């Protein structure tokens, strides 16, 4: 997995490969990692897939009903409080390394959460296998004052150094940008630089190539 | 350590350690084995000695063969027992007792490797 | 020591068009030893089809609790479970007992009565989402499965066409799989009816 | 990391190195560990991170409950409220504190709060792994009752042998000078320390 | 068996067109204690190879020893040593990936990750790596320890493959050399601010530099991180 | 893996499977798993391949040079110890085998000599051998007669490793049949378990459990 | 160790050895491993020394207490459903019950037997003959090969004989012969010939 | 303590045709999750229209193709520069394997040639020496991916004729060189999509009676 | 793994097992476990797979070796010193033969019979009755009970059988029989009555 | 322990405390930890007690044996000697060592020999356990081309720190002073450096 925040000018943005593997072997090559915890609040989960799905959908669900109580846009602070208070209390067990960015009345942030509960605030964080190789890229190429495009391209860029150079990342580039006076746009596979090329053979069965022993109708 | 090579060609072609130990069996007191159709008969020739314990020629190497010799006797003891513990390695590692020509092959083999060793006659 | 793969077996889910398959091998065993060759792993809750791979008594007590669940589903909602609310209900199943999970790998397939459009979702033993527009495969041959469905697929397939390629991704699967085999059960999901095919393979 | 909390005429510094490292990789070099648990009372945080700020996070809720019922706390207060949740939870949080603090009666002061969760009030303390490199250097060098100038300069050349020698200890180095001024926070880079 | 107790860290390199640039920091790690800061863990062999090594410092320094006996050992009786008949960047590789795997099939391996870096005698780039395994491979750009998982993705954004060797020029390699040194000194805890780099050119020969130094750094983006979330002053 | 020879009036038959896996990834369909020594003595494969690979090939050599020096064809019994002493020095070193010397010989009959890498060996009628080899037992205890004609006896190897290929999940691939007779061994050829068990189905109407 | 299950045509036939062996000696020769569950179902195990007869008479006073209630007997296929889920509670309980389990019955609604093999985990499956541990190991091999559907009672018996006696020529362990159980139309009897 | 052993992945395919012999091998070479080079040779010419390749742990599967190369050299020297049987190079390397029986080469090796009557030879050897002839074997990381598309599409398995009710078998008919290059380019662009540690290169070496001639192909870098 | 033997007035007679389990399986059940090293002196042995029949092999050559070379039969007392030093000797070495060994014998010189029990560490003692393993768990407390010096050769096979039912009754593991060998003056027999 | 050498103006003062430890108890307080492998050649040895002194041994050996037949050795000698002794047999000698000299062309010299077996000329070396605790003073205040009397005074003033904080480090102080005028041997007793 390769996981990578952001912090520009005016927001932050998130990206994220989409590959997910059980192994080495690649069980999903399309995997969405960016998660909503509310509408301008985002996490991207590396380590376990499950986890960092469910322990987001746990947060997102109180970050919805406390919203609701308070009549306020939801804190991103808010979200870090109570997934950092949530992981700390299983001791690490749920092994959820997330990256949480959003905006909020306050302005925008850019947390990273480890699956212990420690958190650290950040201009650029990366998560993930690939975390290594992008995070060469953020050293590299981040600067102060980065205009929207410019921190777009820099977190693809990043996301693509993980995609190129780790195993366990690659397939497509998704990015999430949280502006603080705008909605959050989500670019879905902003990126597909690994789109398969043609087969060289067509592999159409002649049909009645398989031996059956019986056949049945069943009811709905 | 000791590695000599005594037994070496004459200029004549003749190994000479070889003829001399010839010598010393036509000196050894004679054995003679005359084979029938169905018995094999081995009989030697004696040069105040004690019959119950004084070595007889005819020696076993195995239930069913019996070596006899003549020459040096101290040596054949040396072929003797070295055709016994091969007898019975052959039985512990092939399960089946020597044949005859098995056991000539390895008496006479051992007999040339000293012919061809350094520092032994 | 792998609770996964004392029982064996394998599950695959293809998607065509307008037409789902999913498909399983028979066989039941307690490692080398084969048990039984008729312990089917597909079961449906209405027009959603779920196939358990993984520990045989794990698969079955699935069964019971998502028969129970879809059944109380229906007498509240007074319709069927789809097969996209029918994922999210094994997921979080699924997850409940993250301490005390659950070793198996089920496989949704359906066909969502009102968009109409085929349906295949995937997870881990712990409820991780893993919805593929192409295919899904899980058991102890996933590794042979992965290979031997990503060269046969081709996407909109007929129900015709289909029917061989998951088929020839199941046996050719099975096949090199010691755990997996005695028999394969197809069934093909279509928007208007779903058809059950037993299929001829090796016995060993 | 490489902690140090030095009490001074005016009141108290708290400092800290910014870099945390999980093995060889320096997973944020930009590390924040000064943490404020009341307005005067800060603490520095060493040993595993996410025990550490779980106790700093609850160390603020209790002082922030004390305040609203029984007053401002005094810098001995937040540190036994610290060694209450490091010596009951002492079998698994592994957090080694520097509470320093700044009230009108005591001045500044300093507690120590190491592995064990016993609590020590010291003129000055280190703590961190690039502590022990500087034990030498710091008791033959601090003074009592030295101006903020002093301690500053003191505290710089202590850091920056920490810095020096310590793998796991390095980046900027943050302070926070806490007097009856308010709450100063000062950042020297790794340019303006490295050289001294 | 052994295990390694003082440690030198990450060696980067990379071939442009016409050579091959490589560098390592002089730092000694005991541990995480920055011990010694004067080892050079560059060994240039003759005018055309330069070798480097990472890992175990005190297998290192048998290296370099044996390094030297071979280019003894080669001009015995040789008169062309220094023309025709002078060692090779293979050769010395060659040598060295026998000596490594020797030592590994013997249980008791030279802990060392190393990276020979030459041209050869026709002018082709030379760049091989080999470790205390007896691994071998070749790459446009090579980097051990720490420096495969940082320095590699960027080398490899200036010479992605083999045609990208003759587009690179000396400049462009050694700023990207330079610039992934500087990488590894921000997220590197074994890492120094001090490094050597060697450049070895088919025209211009072996060019050594010694007492390079880490610059250019950013830190003035850390003055407005504050607390782990929620602290605001 | 499943192996087994027996003996009866006409010699010999050895039958194994084909099947090598690798945990449950089946490498291989068609290994051959007995060793062709001579032209009269065979071996067979099972627990380490390698081992029994290389030495049963090894013990061939032996043999020969047992047949130049003697100008006699060695026994199953001396080839059999020659193997089992040689498996013996190497105990508790790492060697897997278990394996059947089979061979015919005029002055000792037909000789199945049963040698594993403990350094066992035991002379008998029959033998199964590998994961699958109490299936093999099964059908040959109960339809193993001494006076089998070399058809039956065939059809019995065949159906005994068809058996342990059906219920055993490492056993499988193809049916090898070997005769050992006075002038050598025959290679009876190589059935596929796939194609056997469904013509053994319809023809005895076992395996009614499977529906087909 | 052995237990052993073959449905025939009209009955249901359990044989179950009758060694009971604790560490160095057999105590007893003449052990019966089963429990009738109901009238027309009977209950074979084997397992732990303990679990086994503890689970066993406590899935007994379920089906009693069942039967007692509703007046009614349970089919084999309920109490077959029923043990396996305790079995299933078990398995990843506190002690789990290490008890294999198979439950031969005669449903006198569908006028079939029927014959579940349940193992310690909950696996349950009906099979025409069951076996459990390692004595399916040498028994298959001849039920595949003479098993038929319509085999009487007494084919299935000597069936069991062919069976029994592959165990005692090539199984290790003496087990001191079996006692053979035949649930049918008319209820549970017990061979005393075998 | 000191591990002997590493694993730098990639997958190996050899394929005997009636007149031909394919021996196909990815270039990659990884350690753990990080690519060490994208363009390692993993498949050798070994003379005598010969072509190895062991895959494994890179550095005894180097030392074997090098002792192995080594051999030949001296077969020719012993034997008047006789051409070394692809049987006879097979049972030569058992031995080479096998000399270290204890200390195996933790490698699985194909060798791929032509046989004395001209047929396509394919030998697979397990690490510590055991081969056995075969008309196909993949080998590595990826081995279960690619090997069973391979039965399905070059031995016809499963596949019966349409109309019979499987009665009858496809009949298995002759694979030209160009067809099995399309099922090997095909089974490792499978492989490539769903095994992390194959990728960026297929090398095939096509063993004929014409000689060994070396194609390569690109594959997803990623 | 039953080794028994019991020396009687005028012979001596040692039983062991035909049973030769491996792993899951019975592979023989008419196995001998026994080698005579002489005319008059046999040896039984039982321990591991492999060693019990190399060992015993072993011996058997030097004793047979002895005997040709002197021409001349080693008593049995001198046969037991001989295997007591070679597994004294292994039990310490590299690869020690866990092999236990009962040697009967026909003195004739001293017109006695002789039997030497010898473990696999080289403990030799000379017993009236013997045995190895768990076997002597099950006969001492029946031959404590029965044995007398003077019996005859019939009584002792007597004894046998009272000592071999006994182990039949209550050691778990199915044995296949025992396989009898007398050694009296007139040299070796099996009883095949038995 | 706490072994320390440093090279001055006129030659290389040669230092460490008198305390050995096993576990807590002090084996022996008045350890002579200075091992004269030659005439002008010395070593400070820190580990294993057996194997130093075993090397130590070895090594006077070497270099009495080097001195017959090839004339005085130099210190780059005398380390090397070192060198392949505990490198080739790093794997059981579990041995750090100092090793200063001093000859007419090169001055004083210092080798350190850590456990890894490398050698590293330096101006000065520092090692054993309680040499953590002063790698930042010593950093601080050494300088090239010291006197006698500075480096003294620099060298008590080193290890009285060393001494301090260290558990397994003090005693006396032993110094030997290797010049051109001759090997001299000082001795400093707690009451003369505890109150530094």
């Amino acid at each position: 997995t390769t996981i990578v925040g952001v912090k520009f000018n005016n927001g932050v943005v998130i990206a994220a490969d989409t590959r997910s593997t059980q192994g080495p072997i690649v069980a999903d090559k399309n995997c969405a990692k960016l998660h909503r915890i509310s509408p301008k609040i985002w996490c991207a989960g590396a380590g376990t897939a499950a986890d960092t799905e469910a322990v987001t959908q746990l947060i997102g669900s109180n970050i919805e009903l406390h919203s609701l109580y308070t009549s306020r846009e939801p804190r991103v602070v808010s979200a870090l409080q109570m997934l950092k208070q949530h992981l700390f209390k299983y001791q690490g067990h749920i092994g959820a390394y997330l990256i949480v960015a959003g905006v909020d009345p306050t302005g925008s942030h850019l947390f990273s959460i480890h699956a212990h509960g420690s958190t650290d605030v950040g201009y650029y964080l990366s998560l993930g296998s690939g975390s290594l190789a992008a995070m060469a890229v953020l050293e590299s190429h981040w600067k102060q004052d980065l205009t929207k495009e410019e921190a777009i391209k820099l977190a693809s860029d990043a996301i693509q150094a993980g995609i190129w150079n780790d195993l366990g990342s690659g397939s497509n580039v998704d990015v999430c940008v949280m502006e603080i006076g705008k909605d959050a746009e989500y670019l879905r596979n902003y990126l597909t630089p690994n789109v398969r090329e043609e087969k060289q053979k067509s592999y159409k069965f002649p049909r009645g190539t398989t031996a059956v022993l019986k056949e049945s109708i069943v009811n709905i | 350590g000791y590695d000599r090579a005594l037994s070496i060609f004459s200029p004549d072609g003749h190994i000479f350690q070889v003829e001399y130990a010839l010598e010393a069996v036509k000196r050894g007191t004679c054995a003679v084995g005359v084979k029938g159709k169905n018995c094999v008969v081995l009989g030697c020739e004696r040069r105040l000695q004690d019959t119950r314990i004084t070595p007889s020629k005819v020696s076993k190497i195995d239930s069913h063969v019996v070596l006899s010799f003549s020459g040096l006797n101290a040596d054949s003891r040396i072929l003797i027992e070295k055709a016994r513990v091969e007898a019975q390695s052959h039985r512990l590692t092939l399960e089946d007792p020597v044949t005859v020509e098995y056991l000539t092959r390895y008496v006479a083999g051992v007999q040339q490797r000293y012919t061809q060793s350094g520092g032994v006659r | 020591s792998d609770p996964s793969s004392i029982n064996g077996g394998i599950v695959v889910a293809m998607t065509g068009k307008d037409c789902v398959a999913i498909a399983c091998d028979l066989r039941l065993g307690s490692q080398s030893l084969g048990v039984s060759n008729k312990f089917e792993k597909i079961f449906h809750y209405g027009h959603v089809f779920l196939g358990i791979t993984g520990l045989a008594t794990d698969v079955t007590t699935l069964n019971e609790m998502f028969r129970y669940k879809t059944n109380l589903y229906k007498l509240k909602e007074e319709r069927a479970i789809e097969p996209e609310t029918f994922t999210q209900l094994v997921s979080s199943s699924l997850y409940e007992r993250r301490f005390g999970p659950y070793f198996v790998g089920p496989v949704v397939a359906g066909i969502n009565s009102k968009s109409g459009k085929p349906f295949i979702a995937g997870f881990d033993l712990i409820g991780c989402i893993d919805e593929a527009k192409d295919f899904i495969v899980s058991g102890t041959a996933s590794d042979q499965l992965f290979g031997m469905c990503e060269s046969l697929y081709e996407p909109n397939l007929e129900p015709e066409d289909l029917f061989e390629t998951i088929s020839q991704a199941l046996l050719n699967a099975a096949d090199r799989d010691a755990l997996s085999g005695w028999g394969a059960v197809v069934y093909i999901i279509k928007k208007d009816e779903v058809v059950k095919r037993y299929l001829k393979m090796r016995q060993d | 990391t490489s902690i140090m909390a030095v009490t001074f005429k005016d009141g108290v510094i708290l400092d800290a190195d910014s870099r945390t490292t999980t093995g060889a990789y320096i997973a944020n070099r930009v590390t924040d560990k000064l943490t404020r648990v009341h307005d005067k009372i800060w603490c520095c945080r060493s040993g595993s991170a996410a025990d550490t700020q779980a106790i700093a996070d609850i160390v603020q809720y209790h002082l922030e409950l004390y305040t609203s019922q029984y007053g401002t706390p005094s810098t001995e207060t937040a540190a036994s409220v610290f060694k209450e949740l490091c010596y009951e939870n002492k079998d698994n949080l592994t957090a080694g504190i520097i509470v320093a603090g700044y009230d009108d009666k005591n001045k500044g002061e300093v507690y120590t709060i190491p592995l064990g969760g016993s609590v020590h009030k010291l003129p000055y303390a280190i703590a961190g792994s690039g502590s022990t490199f500087i034990y030498g250097y710091c008791d033959k060098n601090f003074r009592e009752n030295m101006s903020k100038e002093e301690t500053v300069d003191f505290i710089k050349h202590s850091l920056s042998q920490a810095i020096k020698w310590d793998g796991s200890s390095g980046g900027v180095i943050r302070m926070v000078v806490l007097t009856a001024a308010g709450v100063e926070r000062l950042i020297f880079y790794p340019d303006e320390y490295e050289q001294l | 068996t052994q295990q390694p107790i003082v440690t030198g860290t990450s060696v980067i390199s990379m071939k442009y067109d016409n050579g091959v640039i490589i560098a390592a920091d002089n730092l000694g790690s005991y541990g995480s204690l920055l011990r010694f800061n004067g080892v050079e863990r560059l060994i240039p062999v003759g005018d055309n190879t330069v070798v480097g090594i990472s890992g175990d410092i005190s297998d290192m320094q048998h290296i370099e020893r044996l390094l030297k006996d071979l280019v003894t050992e080669n001009a015995y009786d040789n008169p062309l040593a220094d023309a025709e008949e002078a060692l090779e960047p293979s050769y010395i590789f060659e040598y060295l990936a026998t000596v490594m795997y020797q030592r590994r099939s013997k249980m008791n391996p030279l802990w060392n990750a190393i990276i020979v870096a030459g041209v050869q005698s026709n002018g082709d780039q030379f760049l091989r790596y080999v470790n205390l395994l007896g691994v071998t491979y070749s790459s446009p750009t090579l980097a051990t320890g720490f420096g495969a998982h940082m320095a590699n993705p960027l080398l490899r954004k200036v010479v992605d493959r083999e045609s990208d060797i003759p587009k690179t020029t000396v400049q462009v390699a050694e700023e990207a050399i330079v610039n992934a040194m500087r990488v590894l000194y921000y997220r590197d805890a074994r890492s120094s601010r001090n490094f050597s780099l060697a450049i070895i050119d088919k025209n211009t020969g072996l060019t050594f530099k010694k007492n390079l130094q880490v610059e250019n750094m950013k830190w003035d983006f850390a003055k407005d991180i504050k607390g782990y979330g929620t602290q605001k002053i | 893996t499943t192996t087994l020879a027996f003996r009866f009036q006409g010699g010999i038959i050895v039958a194994v499977d084909s099947r090598a896996t690798a945990g449950n990834w089946v490498a291989s369909q068609t290994v051959k798993k007995v060793i062709e020594i001579n032209p009269f003595l065979l071996g067979t494969m099972a627990g380490g391949a390698a081992d029994c690979q290389f030495w049963e090939t090894w013990l061939g050599s032996q043999c020969r040079l047992h047949e130049l020096r003697e100008k006699e064809r060695i026994s199953v019994a001396a080839a059999s110890k020659i193997l089992s002493n040689l498996v013996y020095q190497y105990k508790g070193a790492g060697l897997s085998m278990g394996t059947m010397i089979c061979g015919y010989t005029r002055k000792e009959g037909p000789t199945i000599y049963y040698v594993d890498s403990d350094g066992t060996r035991l002379k008998g009628d029959i033998f199964c051998v590998g994961s699958g080899q109490t299936f093999a037992y099964g059908v040959l205890d109960s339809n193993y007669k001494w006076d089998l004609s070399v058809e039956d006896a065939l059809y019995l190897g065949k159906r005994s490793i068809l058996a342990a290929a059906h219920r055993d999940a490492y056993s499988g691939g193809s049916v090898n049949l070997y005769h050992v007779t006075e002038d050598g061994w025959i290679y009876h050829g190589n059935h596929d378990v796939g194609e056997l068990f469904w013509k053994v189905k319809e023809e005895e109407g076992s395996f009614n459990n499977v529906i087909g | 160790d052995i237990i052993l299950g073959i449905r025939v045509q009209d009955s249901v036939i359990l044989a179950s050895s009758k060694a009971v062996t604790r560490g160095i000696s057999v105590l007893k020769d003449s052990d019966d491993k089963t429990r009738q569950l109901s009238p027309h179902t009977l209950m074979s195990f084997a397992g732990e020394a303990g679990d086994t007869v503890q689970f066993a008479e406590y899935i007994q006073a379920n089906i009693q207490l069942y039967s007692i209630r509703e007046d009614y007997e349970l089919s084999p296929q309920a109490v077959s459903s029923f043990v396996r889920q305790e079995l299933a509670k078990s398995i990843r309980s506190r002690r789990p019950y290490q008890v294999n389990v198979l439950i031969g019955g005669y449903d006198k609604k569908k006028n079939k037997p029927e014959l579940y093999q349940i193992d310690y985990l909950g696996t349950k499956v009906e099979l025409p003959y069951g076996a459990h541990g390692y004595s399916g190991f040498y028994t298959f091999s001849l039920l595949d090969h003479h098993y038929r559907p319509d085999m009487t009672t007494e084919e299935g018996l000597d069936l069991l004989k062919l069976c029994v006696q592959e165990l005692e020529k090539r199984m290790p362990m003496d087990f001191k012969g079996v006692i053979v159980k035949i649930v049918d139309k008319d209820g549970i009897r017990q061979v005393d010939d075998f | 303590q000191f591990n002997p052993y590493g694993d730098n992945g990639g997958t190996i395919l050899g394929i005997a045709g009636e007149d031909f012999a394919v021996l196909a091998g990815d270039t990659r070479n990884i350690t753990d999750y990080s690519i060490n080079s994208r363009y390692e040779p993993k498949v050798f010419d070994c003379g005598d229209n010969i072509v190895m390749s062991a895959n494994g742990f890179a550095a005894d599967g180097d030392a074997l193709v090098k002792r192995f190369k080594n051999s030949v050299k001296w077969y020719h020297f012993d034997h008047n520069d006789k051409k070394l049987s692809i049987n006879s190079a097979a049972r030569n390397i058992q031995h080479l394997l096998y000399g270290k029986r204890f200390f195996p080469y933790y490698v699985h090796t194909i060798i791929a040639g032509l046989d004395e009557d001209g047929k396509g030879a394919v030998y697979s050897f397990d690490p510590v020496g055991s081969y056995e002839r075969e008309q196909c074997r993949a080998g590595g990381a990826a081995a279960s991916l690619i090997m069973p598309f391979l039965d399905n599409q070059v031995n016809f398995k499963n596949q019966y004729e349409p109309g019979t009710n499987g009665k009858v078998k496809k009949p298995l008919k002759y694979l030209s060189v160009e067809e099995v290059i399309k099922l090997v380019r095909d089974s490792f662009t499978s492989a490539t999509e769903r095994h992390i540690q194959v990728g960026d290169g297929l090398e095939i070496l096509i063993v004929t009676k014409d000689g060994v001639r070396k194609e390569f192909y690109e594959l997803k870098r990623d």
